[PDB]
């Protein structure tokens, strides 16, 4: 899918940042196994050629520019044009994509250009040339950077600094003056920035970056606005955050490329996580077969729980029934943690009495991705693990039959599973003792007999507003009742709290003002919700010394590692909206 | 289920129903020589990969023929088979009606063993005008062939009521069969000859007579 | 192979099938017969 660009301009409100304040690129970005990874990544990524799209995008912010003072937009359509390097590649495009479209006036938002500057040695159309050195060229009032770089070393990127450095002055004896121009960001420096600071600053009127990743990489892109005229351009406090920002999210990237599996490599069953497949043929399960019995209880072992589909296909005389399924570090977690090795009956398995064709290994099982429901309930299972501490006694509301929760959590601590719904798991090979109560998740009475250390109610508290009928405040005050009951020192509740001013997000759910509720539509449900004052000044009368904390699962994108740890591929404006949600429906953390 | 290398369902399907036997007329003799085309019992037999005809199914009678099929000497072309059984069949007609007349005995009864021998013949082109008196069942089926004691013990052999030979073929291997995987098995029933067998009115009489008979 | 697969063809479809014949007499002269069923005498050909 698509990938996401960040974008930022000079801020006069925003403070000024110094260039000391900005921090330095870390040393792995060039280290040969941390490119390899990204490669991995890349490799990984399913995507439209990345820089044909970011100059598409580029172009159109460019051409949202204003001038102030002017009251008018800064950029004139027709100006002089320059762009630097147009690549053909050896792909046989013979120019850069972006400049087609440009051409053809296929790219929305772009004012046709008067005329159209090419360079670069691949591209037929472009001068060919290499901009490592200075040489003639024509004054342009637009100068975009698509130079191809090559850099002697990491150490030479000091001496690569003073080249972009020479690279801006080239750029500006060729722009015209009160031009603008545009540089990629190709490597970010704190020295690169000083030196910026120290000469160019005052050259350019105004500047903008915009950082497009669809792989993890710390490029960018620069921006220079009113160039031959003088400007106190600086860095600003924003500015630098959303740096620190975008080096976190990196930091982060790369982690989790860190733990990337290879990329269709033979599968030996090495990986925690990976395929997991045997095949039976002609077996007998009339009495107890066992051997085939213990396979079957191994390969189960090996899921833990993961989806499995069976195919009997008849070969050399026999028919043969083959089982696929993944292995995962989750479900091996589940598998360390199981005391036993515990055996399983096999008459649906002697009922089953049919044929599957033979099927070639592929290590993702399918391209759906996960619902916003899915994704928000990732969030939260991450939130809760991340909660996760040690020696805690746990208590889960709404738990289901699956009870996942169990897999995450670590078997020395003990946990507690309430639902009115019976569960389907069984707990015999569990390693250590685990509690599952067969009450209902908003039953009574079984907390006083209960002892409390730690209690969390997730993804159950607007379901059980709507099984007994009541206002969220209403269910807040039974709730308050129960924790009377409750003597958990440390209280986790989903609830549904408008923390943000009640915003509807289309096709997923409708929000009532009228009635305090949410109404999904794309799970088809409507969950009530109550003012948060009135709960705070609950809870602080409940335990005067209570401490609240509004839980910030967004600025984390772990749940969505974890969605990877499940194989799974994360889209962004399901995300989004699941944070929307959340902002309305925090977990409560006392 | 399993025994051996077999698995097998405990559920079993067992049918209590069986269709009621029905006797043969001289009627349902004069229909069969005719081998009417809106009902021709010839049933060509495709390969099931191809669909293409590499058999024949065969029905009653032709269950007399035992001889070789070089000697028979069959059309390759099925439509060209069937022209030339046709043109056998006519005359073979023309011929039955004048050794007996059709209103003397519209339905009368035929012996079944003696129609199949007569087709044997015909097929190898060999006369059978000295059977046709025997053709006729006069009562018992195996009372008149044990009466009868004319032709080659190769063509017929009945000692007493028990008689060993091998019935019409089940099916009629044709030229395009190439014994494939996707052909389906004639079980030997193509083969002109798979075995002889002695049929007998009685049991225990058949037992007697094979106290010390080859087994 | 043509000629080797004929000839194989043909032995197969044409080797020749063998009978047997009933002799001797039980009430007076008993039965001879020492690895066979009592009156058998095999034939290497069927006989009509």
């Amino acid at each position: 899918g698509d990938a996401l660009s960040y974008y930022v301009d000079y801020n006069r409100s925003h403070r000024v940042v110094l260039s000391s304040e900005l921090p330095q690129l870390p040393d792995t970005y060039f280290d040969g196994d941390e490119q390899y990874g990204r490669s991995l990544f890349s490799l990984a990524r399913k995507i439209g050629d990345r820089s044909l799209v970011k100059d598409t995008a580029v172009l159109k912010h460019a051409y949202q520019a204003i001038d102030p003072n002017t009251g008018k937009e800064y950029l004139r359509s027709r100006q002089s044009v320059a762009y630097f390097g147009a690549s053909a590649g050896h792909s046989g495009a013979d120019q850069p994509l972006v400049i087609e479209p440009w051409i053809q006036g296929k790219i929305s938002g772009v004012p046709p250009p008067s005329s159209v500057r090419q360079f670069g040695y691949d591209v037929a159309r472009g001068a060919i040339v290499d901009l490592a050195r200075p040489f003639p060229s024509g004054d342009y009032q637009f100068v975009y950077s698509d130079v191809d770089q090559v850099v002697d070393g990491h150490d030479d990127l000091s001496i690569s600094s003073g080249l972009v450095e020479s690279l801006l002055s080239s750029c500006m004896h060729a722009t015209a003056p009160g031009g603008s121009f545009v540089v990629k960001i190709n490597f970010p420096t704190r020295p690169v920035w000083h030196y910026i600071e120290q000469k160019i600053l005052p050259n350019i009127t105004s500047y903008m970056l915009i950082k497009p990743f669809v792989t993890n990489n710390v490029e960018l892109f620069f921006v220079a606005f009113g160039v031959h005229q003088h400007s106190s351009l600086t860095w600003t406090s924003g500015v630098y955050f959303f740096l620190v920002d975008h080096f976190y999210r990196y930091e982060t990237l790369s982690t989790i490329s860190r733990q990337l599996p290879s990329f269709g490599y033979v599968d030996d069953g090495s990986s925690v996580t990976g395929i997991e497949t045997i095949s039976i043929e002609n077996p007998g399960f009339s009495n107890m077969t066992q051997a085939a019995r213990i396979g079957i209880s191994g390969l189960c072992a090996n899921v833990g729980n993961a989806r499995k589909s069976i195919a009997i296909y008849e070969s050399h005389g026999a028919r043969v029934l083959t089982i696929t399924s993944r292995r995962s570090p989750a479900s091996a977690r589940r598998k360390s943690r199981l005391r036993y090795l515990p055996l399983i009956d096999p008459r649906s398995l002697e009922v089953q009495a049919r044929t599957i064709l033979p099927a070639d290994p592929v290590l993702f099982e399918n391209v759906s991705g996960a619902s916003p429901h899915v994704c928000l309930t990732m969030m939260y299972n991450f939130e809760v693990s991340s909660a996760v501490y040690d020696g805690d006694v746990v208590l889960d509301l709404g738990t289901g039959p699956e009870a996942k929760i169990l897999e995450l959590i670590p078997a020395t601590s003990p946990v507690t599973c309430v639902d009115i719904r019976p569960t389907a798991q069984p707990s015999g090979c569990w390693n250590v003792r685990t509690t599952f109560l067969e009450l209902d998740y908003l039953s009574d009475g079984w907390i006083t007999g209960v002892r409390g250390d730690i209690v969390t109610c997730m993804l159950s508290l607007g379901a059980a507003a709507a099984g007994k009928s009541m206002t969220f405040d209403a269910a807040f005050q039974q709730l308050i009742k129960v924790l009377s009951k409750s003597t958990a020192n440390v209280v986790l509740v989903q609830v549904n709290c408008p923390t943000d001013v009640v915003r509807s997000i289309k096709g997923y759910l409708e929000i009532d003002s009228t009635n305090k509720r949410y109404r999904f539509p794309k799970f088809g449900r409507d969950e009530p919700y109550s003012d948060m004052d009135a709960l705070e000044k609950i809870c602080r009368t409940a335990w005067p010394n209570c401490s609240i904390t509004w839980v910030p699962l967004s600025y984390d994108l772990r749940w969505t590692r974890l969605a990877l740890l499940e194989s799974t591929t994360l889209s962004s404006a399901s995300i989004r909206i699941a944070e929307l949600m959340y902002k309305y429906m925090p977990i409560m953390r006392i | 289920a399993n025994v051996w290398g077999v698995r097998l369902a405990d559920s079993l399907s067992s049918p209590t129903i069986e269709t009621r036997t029905r006797q043969y007329t001289l009627h349902d003799l004069c229909s069969d020589l005719d081998a009417n085309p809106g009902r021709e019992p010839w049933k060509p037999l495709r390969n099931q990969r191809t669909n293409n005809i590499v058999a024949v199914q065969l029905f009653r009678p032709l269950q007399g023929l035992v001889l070789d099929t070089q000697l028979y000497g069959f059309p390759g072309a099925f439509d060209d088979w069937e022209r030339f059984m046709r043109e056998k069949l006519r005359v073979l007609k023309y011929e039955v009606l004048r050794i007996y007349p059709i209103s003397n005995y519209s339905n009368e009864h035929v012996n079944v063993f003696v129609a199949n021998a007569l087709v044997g013949a015909f097929l190898s082109n060999q006369a059978f005008y000295d059977l046709l008196p025997l053709l006729i069942i006069n009562d018992t089926m195996i009372g008149d062939l044990l009466g009868t004691g004319a032709s080659l013990s190769q063509f017929f052999q009945s000692h007493g009521d028990v008689l060993e030979v091998a019935a019409g073929r089940k099916y009629l291997q044709m030229e395009n069969y190439s014994n494939d995987d996707d052909d389906p098995p004639l079980f030997a029933k193509d083969l002109s000859d798979y075995a002889k067998a002695f049929y007998s009115d009685t049991y225990e009489v058949l037992d007697r007579f094979f106290w010390t008979h080859d087994s | 192979a043509p000629i080797l697969r004929q000839w194989a063809e043909i032995i197969h479809r044409y080797w020749p099938n063998p009978s047997q014949i009933r002799y001797g007499a039980p009430n007076v002269f008993g039965s001879a017969n020492l690895f066979t069923p009592p009156e058998v005498l095999l034939l290497p050909i069927d006989h009509q």
